[PDB]
């Protein structure tokens, strides 16, 4: 989402737990892929490094 | 370092209610009160009222008790007033200031909104 | 035993110099409150180092031999001796301690040299 | 002629400075108080012919006993339960026992024992305790979980007003003074001086302190003189009005695993529902307040006084708030303050409804919350009234209107922590005198 | 150098006093165990004072002013300073050393005044 | 105040004898450095101390009782007093330090014993 | 034990172990100490040292 997606790459969404501790939320923020590391199979999983 | 940015304004219309908002930033939030002063044109400046923002407590001028209404919201370092009924006089620039609390008085405001 | 202390304040110079033995004695006995201890050691040491360096070793009344000067405090003290308290005395010579140190430890360190060199005849 | 310097030492002069103070106390019970081992006993010399200045406003020990009683407080609940996984979302309706509406507590999940395993419990809880969360109003929620975690106070360390002596360390003498109309500035003319203060009570109330010291002469009106735009009034009894509070309603405690924590909830509420309530002596508060107008207008002379009911804040400042036991009370002021006075013998008894909240912020700061088990049975209580923390609203124009505040909790200990200061002994001086020193 | 610290202890008052130095000697050097440290220097620098106070300044072995008083120990110990030992004695004289010292400190404080008196008529 | 502290060092042992004064002043004044100040009065009360159990009480300067062995160094410092030597000279005589301070303490203990025996003839 | 406590496991290299440890009192204090062959641990002792 963006003109150039190479330089950081992370754009990622995931599954927070928050102000109730019995629901979740799919937030998204921006990550340098230097801080992200893929995980193994299918190369769209990521993980923090 | 210290801000006190401010929201809401523009046109409401006659008789409607109004909030303004303030929101506090580089300074410990419980030691110094918040006033809120107003300059009509072509008038000097007023105090309206001052709010401690540490347990609430407001206190007003003595023609606008009944029309104010000061809160605030201590997690959001946010600060708040509701002016019911406006009148047509009520056209001005409504400024949030700081106050620098002694121990045991009150004294010249420093840093203006 | 603690027991009259600062009573003598407030009384003359001349009656307030029989209590300075009891006043002398005062290096008694969250939770981290230890520092006081050490704090209480370190300035009485500080005292009591001081004394030493001017010749006044121990004995709490002494006499120098450094002169009186004027350009110091040049009050007509000696009947006022009987009459101020120890405390405004302190405020009018508080101008001056700074400066009368240096000139103690110097009279010391003449007296010292000077009686070292007497013995060095042997 | 022939004067020449001398030295004294242990000379009885001072210059006033701050420093570290020592907690010391009585055999130490329960196993706000934390200092051990220790056995004061104080005695007291007049300074004869010793003019001293003094200030409450200004000396530093307040601060001190400010931040001893809030890092008590912190290591007293540092080893307790936290009630994090409480949060989860209450499913509320509360339709059982004969008043709904006065607790209006809940039900809800918890993990039990083996972590695998949520269990359904549900507990009591009043509605102060409790915010409605967005959409269906049945769903409920924790007023502080959002904001900060909960911990639960531990029953067994049932910390209480027990006194405390505050004794300096050696080289500084915490001097006193009892002087009968001194008004916490200005010199005093009677001067003593100890080795420690009197047991202070570090007690917890707002718009009025309970259980101190009473004065010399008449009702004293302590304020701070810099300008007439003042933050609080301090007003201090010669006469203590007794108070009396009760919670007629037996509670029911019962626990709920958390490991070995165990989470102690409002089991049920047996006997029938009646509103925790309080008594005055009618006459004693009539005569007292009449007195204090009395005094009161001596400052301000030309003008109306008038006593109304404080305005906003939170519940800590708009009622009175104090604790009795191991329960907190907040109780409506609204009756004892609607007085007005002209410019120019228990007969009757006043009684204030009164409501009681288990989740209390740490009243200096929001951010952490402490939690208080339920107390089992019924509880009543007997205090003695001794100040008033008044404070008054500018910008009336020819009618003065006092109305009770104090929220900030260190205007409590500024009055008990009235008398004293703190100097620091210059024991070394020097003088003019006839000598020689052999050469 | 810590060595023969309490050999002496147990034998005669005359004898005892010789070893007094080796004793005088001691101020040497979980985890928090500088209270261990300071409580010594407090003890020390309080013993240190004590002495100056009462004018038995520094040296291990001196007599002061007062007289052996009516009343206190009656029992004899000059016949007995080549017998007996120090903590045999000090059970016995341990009745009266805090009305002791208030005399030896009065005394001392009549000897600094009488001098200061006496170099006062410079 | 601090000033020209180890400012003579290396000079002469004749000249830097002057400034001891200044030398003998320091005692001055994550988070929790005050062992610091624990170990500056451990070792300035050791030193004071050490010099009380030689008869060399409080002042900066002495002499004592024991002669100049000439086996310790058999220097002729005399010529040398006057030139510098400072450090050379405590290098010189480290070998020795630790023998000499069991001479001088009984030294001080038999002067001690001597004049307590003299004062006993009352 | 999960039920009544909490559960740590021993850090496998930090293996704490019966080292001979030496008490020592501090400046002003002196350990006595009783070599008399035939003490039960109590009474007094006529053969005293100080270490
Ligand atoms: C933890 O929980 C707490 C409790 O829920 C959370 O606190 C809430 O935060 C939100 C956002 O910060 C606040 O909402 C704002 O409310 C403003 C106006 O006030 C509301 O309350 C008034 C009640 O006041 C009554 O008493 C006073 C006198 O004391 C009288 O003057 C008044 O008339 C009442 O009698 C109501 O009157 C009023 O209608 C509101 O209900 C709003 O102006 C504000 O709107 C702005 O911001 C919005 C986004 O934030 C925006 O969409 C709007 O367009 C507008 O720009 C906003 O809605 C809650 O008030 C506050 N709760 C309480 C109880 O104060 C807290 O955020 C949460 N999290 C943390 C970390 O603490
Ligand atoms: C963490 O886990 C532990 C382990 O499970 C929990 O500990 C358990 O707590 C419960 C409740 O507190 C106990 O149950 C009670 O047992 C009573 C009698 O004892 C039982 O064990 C006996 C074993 O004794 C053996 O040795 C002796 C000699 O040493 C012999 O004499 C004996 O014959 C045996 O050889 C058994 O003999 C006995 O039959 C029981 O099995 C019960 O009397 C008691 O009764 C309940 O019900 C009554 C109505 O019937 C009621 O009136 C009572 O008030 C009570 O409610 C109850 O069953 C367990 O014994 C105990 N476990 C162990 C191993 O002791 C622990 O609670 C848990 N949580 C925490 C926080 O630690
Ligand atoms: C200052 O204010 C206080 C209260 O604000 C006044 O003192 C209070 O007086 C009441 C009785 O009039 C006491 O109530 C009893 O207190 C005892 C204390 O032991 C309770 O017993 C047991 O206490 C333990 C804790 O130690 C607790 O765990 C038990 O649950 C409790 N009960 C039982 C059966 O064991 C007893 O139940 C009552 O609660 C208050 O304790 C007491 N408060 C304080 C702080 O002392 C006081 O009167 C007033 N000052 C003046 C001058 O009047
Ligand atoms: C303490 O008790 C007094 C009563 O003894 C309370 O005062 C009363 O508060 C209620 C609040 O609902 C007021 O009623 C409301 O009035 C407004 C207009 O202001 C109206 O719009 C509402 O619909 C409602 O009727 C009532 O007038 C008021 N009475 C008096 C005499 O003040 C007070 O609120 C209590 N304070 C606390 C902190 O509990
Ligand atoms: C504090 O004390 C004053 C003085 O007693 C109280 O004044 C009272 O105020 C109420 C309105 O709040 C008046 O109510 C009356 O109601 C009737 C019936 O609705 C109406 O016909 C009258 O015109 C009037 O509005 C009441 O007369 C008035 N009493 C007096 C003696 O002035 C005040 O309510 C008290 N406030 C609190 C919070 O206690
Ligand atoms: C967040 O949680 C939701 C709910 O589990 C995930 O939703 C997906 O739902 C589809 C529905 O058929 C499943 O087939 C997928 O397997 C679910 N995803 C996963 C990862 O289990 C959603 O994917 C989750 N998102 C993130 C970022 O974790
Ligand atoms: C406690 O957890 C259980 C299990 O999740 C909840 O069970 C409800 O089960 C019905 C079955 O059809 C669902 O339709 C509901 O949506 C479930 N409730 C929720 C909140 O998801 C039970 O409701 C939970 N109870 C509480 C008080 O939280
Ligand atoms: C305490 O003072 C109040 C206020 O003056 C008294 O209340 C008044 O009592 C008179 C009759 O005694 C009534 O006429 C008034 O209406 C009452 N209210 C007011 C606001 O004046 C009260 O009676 C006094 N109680 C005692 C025991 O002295
Ligand atoms: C108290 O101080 C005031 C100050 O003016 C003085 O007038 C009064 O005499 C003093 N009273 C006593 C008892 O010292
Ligand atoms: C105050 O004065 C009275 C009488 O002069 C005296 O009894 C009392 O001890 C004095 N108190 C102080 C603290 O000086
Ligand atoms: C040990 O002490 C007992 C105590 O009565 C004594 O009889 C015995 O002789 C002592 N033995 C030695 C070796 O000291
Ligand atoms: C005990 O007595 C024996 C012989 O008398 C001796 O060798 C030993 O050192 C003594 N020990 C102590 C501690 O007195």
């Amino acid at each position: 989402t963006a003109s150039n997606s190479s330089i950081i790459e992370g754009m990622c969404s995931f599954n927070i737990t928050t102000e109730l501790r019995d629901k979740r939320e799919k937030k998204n923020a921006l990550f340098y892929k230097l801080d992200i590391v893929q995980l193994d199979g299918n190369s769209s999983q990521y993980r923090l490094i | 370092q210290v801000r006190l940015a401010q929201y809401g304004g523009g046109v409401k219309r006659l008789g409607a209610t109004m909030t303004l908002s303030c929101v506090a930033s580089g300074y410990t939030f419980n030691d110094y009160y918040i006033h809120w002063v107003r300059q009509a044109p072509g008038q000097g400046f007023e105090l309206l009222g001052y709010i401690d923002p540490a347990n609430g407590r407001p206190d007003y001028a003595g023609a606008l008790r009944e029309r104010l209404s000061f809160y605030r919201d201590k997690s959001m370092e946010t600060l708040y007033m509701d002016l019911r009924s406006l009148r047509y006089d009520d056209t001005a620039m409504y400024y949030c200031v700081r106050n620098v609390g002694t121990a045991g008085s009150l004294l010249h405001y420093d840093h203006w909104g | 035993v603690f027991l009259g202390f600062l009573g003598a304040a407030g009384s003359t110079m001349g009656a307030a110099s029989m209590t300075l033995t009891v006043q002398a004695r005062n290096l008694l006995s969250g939770i981290k409150q230890l520092q006081a201890r050490v704090l209480a050691v370190e300035r009485y040491l500080r005292d009591q180092q001081l004394l030493g360096i001017w010749g006044c070793s121990g004995k709490l009344i002494c006499c120098t031999n450094v002169p009186w000067n004027s350009s110091w405090s040049n009050r007509n003290l000696s009947e006022i001796w009987d009459n101020m308290t120890w405390l405004q005395w302190d405020k009018e010579i508080s101008n001056y301690t700074q400066i009368i140190y240096g000139l103690l430890e110097e009279s010391q360190n003449q007296q010292e040299k000077n009686e070292q060199d007497l013995l060095a005849l042997d | 002629e022939n004067l020449w310097v001398t030295v004294y030492y242990g000379v009885p002069v001072w210059k006033e400075a701050k420093t570290t103070l020592f907690c010391a106390s009585d055999a130490k019970a329960y196993e706000t108080h934390a200092c051990v081992p220790t056995d004061p006993n104080p005695q007291e010399m007049v300074l004869k012919n010793v003019t001293e200045n003094f200030n409450m406003w200004k000396n530093d020990m307040v601060d001190q006993m400010h931040e001893d009683v809030i890092s008590l407080w912190d290591q007293s609940l540092k080893p307790c339960v936290k009630l994090t996984p409480l949060c989860v979302t209450l499913n509320c309706t509360n339709a059982t026992a004969s008043n709904s509406s006065i607790i209006e507590g809940c039900s809800f999940n918890i993990t039990t024992e083996l972590r695998d395993k949520r269990e359904k419990k549900n507990a009591l809880f009043y509605k102060l305790d409790i915010v409605q969360l967005d959409g269906n109003s049945s769903q409920y929620r924790l007023i502080n979980c959002n904001t900060s975690v909960i911990t639960q106070a531990c029953p067994k360390v049932s910390f209480d007003p027990i006194p405390i002596h505050y004794c300096a360390p050696a080289g500084y003498a915490i001097l006193k003074c009892n002087n009968k109309t001194f008004t916490g500035t200005g010199p005093c003319n009677n001067v003593s001086t100890v080795q420690c203060t009197h047991g202070i009570k570090p007690v917890v109330s707002t718009q009025l302190l309970l259980n101190g010291s009473l004065a010399e002469g008449e009702i004293i009106i302590r304020s701070e003189n810099i300008t007439k735009n003042v933050k609080t009034i301090i007003v201090h009894l010669n006469e203590s009005v007794k108070i009396e509070c009760t919670r007629p309603n037996n509670k029911t405690r019962t626990s709920i695993r958390i490991p070995g924590q165990w989470f102690y909830a409002t089991g049920q509420v047996i006997g029938d529902i009646r509103e925790a309530y309080c008594n005055i002596n009618e006459s004693k508060w009539n005569e007292t307040l009449q007195r204090v107008s009395k005094k009161l207008k001596e400052y301000f002379p030309h003008k109306n006084i008038t006593f109304q009911p404080s305005s906003g804040g939170d519940l800590e400042i708009t009622t009175h708030s104090f604790n009795c036991g191991g329960e907190f009370f907040y109780c409506n002021t609204s009756s004892l303050f609607n007085r007005t006075y002209m410019a120019n013998n228990s007969t009757r008894t006043i009684t204030i409804h009164c409501r009681i909240k288990q989740i209390i912020n740490m009243w200096q700061e929001v951010g952490r919350a402490m939690y208080a088990p339920p107390i089992a049975g019924n509880i009543t209580c007997i205090s003695n009234i001794t100040g008033l923390l008044l404070t008054r609203d500018g910008g009336k124009n020819n009618t003065e209107t006092f109305r009770p505040g104090g929220g900030n909790m260190k205007d409590n200990w500024r009055s008990e922590l009235y008398k004293y200061k703190v100097v620091k002994i210059e024991p070394l001086g020097v003088a003019p005198t006839r000598c020689k020193r052999r050469v």
